[PDB]
């Protein structure tokens, strides 16, 4: 069966009222939403159908929150971040007289092995229920200090891939704003690691790249660029710099000039690098991340519920048809069966209103009033679904006794056993 | 010199071979396997050593597929060279291959580009078609990043007080002059505005004209990853840490599982001088520390460890030497 | 088990026949089951299996 | 004929934990691990082989001589 759906009494044309801040959140902030503030009364909504947010695994590995939820009465999976700093409680074994109990400090927006784990456990968990995935991406990367690569955090960092790599339902990924995501946290929920499913997004207050600003700084902005930079821009140095390259003055002249050169080339610093790190931030923004084809739009925050429930819904259905699609001709891949929804759709709409598929909802209405409509219109799909199985059957038949004549003359005789007479004329005749 | 006698010298002052002699260690190691194993079976008369081992060079062609090339070394236009090797084992007279890919850590350091990552692709789906073990050769240093270059030469500096820089600056803009000449490559998104009457273009998207430093290294690397996921789960997959790894580089060797690693290298996702700046003192003077053999082979992430590349690449044999020719 | 994997043009491995006969049955199955699910096919699938016979299995055809 | 082995040992063997520099209060320890008893370190380590040899296609020996898991805090 699929997944349930509930006449919801939480609207999808509502905007998200609870927005993302940078300093530190709570993730169920933004899932359910919070209380008014300022009142004593009124929630400030989130993302998901109020009331409908179910937490797991709540005081292990919480760097990382997992749960179920509603969109617009539509079951998902949930995974989001945290980035405030947790503390984890370690208690002591009483076996050992000499043990202590110990608080170990964690960050958040950070991969622990313990937090890697649970997110891979929850993405199983989920998957194997039946239930599309939401994923809240502002992960900055993996810790890599002494403690974490001991305590084998590339060994959960894998099964995590291993683990998308095999999600058989709509998983979407979505980078809130005010969020991140670098390195080595794309590489594990990359939408190219299961892309039948797997569908990236990112808000236009998201960043995305490789490392972050400072450690690309670093790496690209010696001191020395920092210098050629100034050569350029300070006219304190520019005017010493000039001086200084000019032939035929004198020795001291030149000393002097060299001396003052170097106090402002060491006194300048924190600018020019606070400079080269806003140079660096402005390479990670998403309309680079949409030119170069690695996220699928750049959504606004407080509409993304009335796009994610027209999208998830389309999906869904395309699932159920592209699926009996699939059991008609086993042997198509999913690009064919893509390509031949489109041509179907094309075909029994018209090609002016081709234009009509990127546009989630008048093709989920489409769909649904082609494979629930019965008795009616009588769903040119399903007829061109019997078409299709039709030719398999035929198909296998003829492969299956190609590959081995030796078995020819049974299968004729069976098949004239229920025929009309005139088809045994034909048999005959022909 | 011009290429072979400069690379060498480079690769050997990080403590690791260069690429085009991994065939060369590769024959040699399967001479010491035919002698080291002659005690524990009636074998029969080894091959000649040129008879041993016969391998063809993979390269992109201009579509995204692969050719099977004989050329001379030291001609490979990227940072990832990857051969078909057939060959001659004990246990396996007549016929047995591989798929061999590995980092040139001497083209741009060891760095993962685009076409890097299509042609670990394209070499994985070949040992997966063909149901053959995968042996990665990892020296690299994570992903690829860059700057824009030529905005990072003409940018300038929309300052508060511009006698007195530590005031702040509001942000940064380019010239209608330099503007009008990079803007037609979409290399970069700027808004006009109006400041002290002059006309200035400020950047707000930095994009780049050079492909290979953007998030595309990104979207190549998580599906390299998926590939690795996959062929675990198919084919043979053994892994050989040379230098050092980072990132996507440790992750890949992860995702084979067989991790074989040589003294005096490290598998890290972060180095030192990193997270001694986020710490705020000098935590670490080491990146063996967080990621050496220390590290590595107490926590069973690494499987063996070895003292230089011709006994990695021995092991490698020996471990095949247990194993069929194919998963069929 | 070995002798009877491994010898070829020689006692002929009688439990190679016995697979291949397992398998005919199973070919012949398969095509009856498959028709039989679905008989809009049935006679597309005569006239394709008439082409590649010979003389005597066509009048076997025609007069049973 | 190639196998895959897995053996338990019976002398009790000594894991030393070294310190994080990170944290200047932090002090390496020895754990006394007795033979004969499965161990989280161990458990994972028999599954990572199991898989392994699996995947190689390898048939697996085993050498049984576990007393149980260990049930402490
Ligand atoms: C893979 C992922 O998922 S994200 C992870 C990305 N990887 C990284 O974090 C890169 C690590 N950064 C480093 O530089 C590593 O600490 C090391 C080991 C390479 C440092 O080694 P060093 O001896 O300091 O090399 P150095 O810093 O001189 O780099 C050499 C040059 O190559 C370039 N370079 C170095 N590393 C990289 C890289 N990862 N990508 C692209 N270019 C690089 C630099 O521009 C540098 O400039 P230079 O030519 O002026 O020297």
């Amino acid at each position: 069966s699929s997944v349930p759906l509930l006449n919801s009494k939480d609207p999808i044309d509502r905007i998200i009222e609870f927005v993302p801040t940078k300093t530190p959140y709570d993730p169920r902030w933004m899932l359910a939403g919070r209380p008014h503030p300022t009142q004593k009364g009124q929630w400030l909504s989130g993302f998901f159908d109020y009331g409908s947010f179910s937490e797991i695994m709540q005081p292990w590995a919480q760097t990382v929150v997992v749960g179920r939820a509603r969109l617009g009465g539509i079951p998902v999976g949930v995974v989001a971040v945290e980035t405030r700093t947790v503390e984890l409680s370690i208690p002591a074994d009483p076996a050992n007289l000499d043990s202590e109990a110990k608080i170990i400090q964690q960050a958040g927006q950070v991969w622990f092995p313990d937090s890697a784990f649970k997110t891979y456990q929850a993405i199983k968990d989920f998957n194997r229920e039946g239930l599309p995935l939401m994923v809240f991406a502002n992960w900055r990367g993996f810790s890599g200090g002494m403690k974490d690569m001991y305590d084998q955090v590339l060994k959960f960092g894998a099964y995590i891939v291993d683990g998308l790599r095999e999600c058989c339902q709509p998983v979407l990924v979505y980078i809130p704003p005010q969020a991140e995501l670098r390195g080595g946290s794309w590489v594990v929920i990359d939408s190219s690691i299961n892309p039948r499913h797997m569908e990236m997004y990112a808000d236009r207050e998201s960043r995305g790249s490789v490392l972050e600003p400072e450690g690309t700084v670093e790496i690209k902005f010696r001191r020395k660029d920092l210098v050629k930079t100034m050569r350029r821009v300070d006219p304190v140095y520019i005017h010493l710099a000039e001086r200084l390259g000019t032939p035929e003055l004198s020795t001291a002249e030149r000393k002097e000039l060299e001396n003052k050169l170097k106090e402002r080339e060491e006194f300048l610093i924190p600018i020019y690098h606070q400079v080269a790190v806003q140079f660096a931030d402005l390479h990670d923004t998403p309309g680079r991340m949409q030119e170069k084809g690695v996220i699928s739009d750049i959504l606004d925050w407080k509409t993304s519920r009335t796009f994610f429930y027209w999208r998830l819904r389309r999906l869904l259905l395309e699932d159920l048809v592209k699926k009996k699609i699939h059991n008609a001709n086993p042997e198509l891949t999913d690009g064919q069966i893509q390509a031949m929804l489109r041509r179907w759709f094309v075909e029994v709409e018209g090609t002016v209103k081709a234009y009509v598929w990127d546009n989630n909802k008048d093709l989920a209405e489409w769909l649904e009033k082609q494979l629930t409509e019965e008795d009616g219109v009588h769903s040119v799909i399903e007829e061109n679904i019997k078409c299709i199985s039709r030719d398999y059957v035929l198909k296998q038949i003829r492969s299956l006794v190609q590959a081995n004549p030796e078995v020819a003359m049974d299968s004729i005789i069976h098949m004239t056993q229920h025929i009309s007479p005139t088809q045994r004329a034909e048999v005959i005749r022909i | 010199k011009d290429l072979l006698q400069s690379k060498r010298f480079q690769a050997q002052s990080l403590g690791t071979t260069y690429i085009y002699d991994i065939p060369e260690m590769f024959r040699q190691s399967l001479i010491k396997l035919w002698e080291s194993m002659s005690t524990q079976a009636f074998l029969p008369s080894p091959p000649l050593p040129s008879d041993m081992l016969t391998y063809t060079e993979l390269v992109l062609d201009d579509q995204g597929q692969l050719v099977h090339m004989n050329r001379l070394p030291g001609g490979n236009e990227i940072g990832m060279v990857a051969w078909k090797m057939t060959f001659k084992s004990p246990e396996y007279p007549e016929g047995r291959d591989i798929i061999v890919i590995g980092n040139d850590i001497t083209y741009r350091i060891g760095s993962f580009g685009p076409q890097e990552d299509l042609l670990f692709l394209r070499a994985s789906e070949l040992a997966r078609a063909e149901g053959i073990p995968r042996i990665y050769v990892s020296a690299n240093s994570g992903a690829r990043i860059g700057l824009a270059e030529e905005i990072r030469h003409m940018f300038h500096v929309a300052w508060v007080d511009p006698e007195d820089p530590y005031k702040g600056y509001r942000y940064l803009y380019l010239t209608p002059q330099d503007y009008k000449r990079v803007s037609a490559l979409n290399s970069v998104h700027c808004e006009h505005v109006e400041d002290e009457g002059e006309s200035r273009y400020k950047i707000t998207d930095i994009i780049g004209k050079e492909e290979g430093i953007g998030p595309e290294n990104l979207r190549g690397s998580g599906m390299i990853a998926g590939e690795s996921s996959l062929a675990y789960n198919e084919i043979i997959t053994i892994s050989l840490v040379t230098c050092r790894a980072i990132g996507i580089g440790a992750y890949l060797v992860r995702l084979g599982q067989r991790t074989i690693q040589v003294e005096n290298s490290h598998l890290i996702l972060t180095g030192a001088g990193a997270l001694n700046k986020v710490l705020g003192r000098e935590v670490y003077t080491s990146n063996n520390q967080l990621g050496g053999i220390q590290i590595m082979h107490n926590n069973g992430v690494t499987h063996c460890t070895v003292c230089d590349d011709f006994e990695g690449v021995f092991t490698v044999l020996h471990w095949l030497s247990y194993m069929p020719k194919s998963v069929h």
